[PDB]
């Protein structure tokens, strides 16, 4: 879902100009931070016992979000001299975060 | 009008500290993990700004 919508919020403001709609940049980018830590969160709920689906569930979630975020990461990096105050994460970071998401 | 190179310096060695503090105030942002227990407001302190 939070890759589906990612996706779909670069899909339906894929019409116009570089978002001057900044409400387009904090919706995706927030909204995304707000559904990620939100899975993140829910992930604490449960701790896994079969290392190998330590692995599997790691890699096949892995696998769903990145190149999303790198396209589009690198696509809408380029919008503030503080994207900072908008947008939050890196790929090297979000990938740390799922790196010990697996604990 | 040129130039007496003090004011460059002095232009750029605030516009840092500003960068800096810009990296105090808006640190609180780029934590932000659940439960949330988020130790620190990303726009904190009005009195302090």
């Amino acid at each position: 879902d939070l890759t589906a919508n990612l996706m779909d919020s670069v899909f339906i403001d894929s019409s116009g100009k570089k978002s001057k709609d900044k409400e387009q940049i904090k919706e995706k980018f927030r909204k995304f931070n707000e559904g990620f830590e939100d899975l993140v969160s829910k992930t604490k709920q449960y701790k896994l016992s079969d290392p190998s689906l330590k692995v599997t569930l790691k890699s096949e979630i892995i696998s769903l979000v990145m190149p999303m975020y790198e396209r589009f990461y690198s696509r809408y990096k380029d919008s503030f001299k503080n994207p900072r105050k908008h947008i939050k994460y890196t790929p090297d970071e979000l990938t740390t975060v799922l790196n010990q998401l697996v604990r | 009008f040129e130039y007496g190179v003090t004011q460059f310096p002095e232009i750029v060695t605030s516009f840092q500290e500003v960068s800096i503090k810009t990296t105090r105030d808006l640190l609180f942002a780029y934590e932000k993990l659940p439960i949330i227990n988020g130790i620190s407001v990303v726009s904190y302190p009005s009195k302090q700004l």
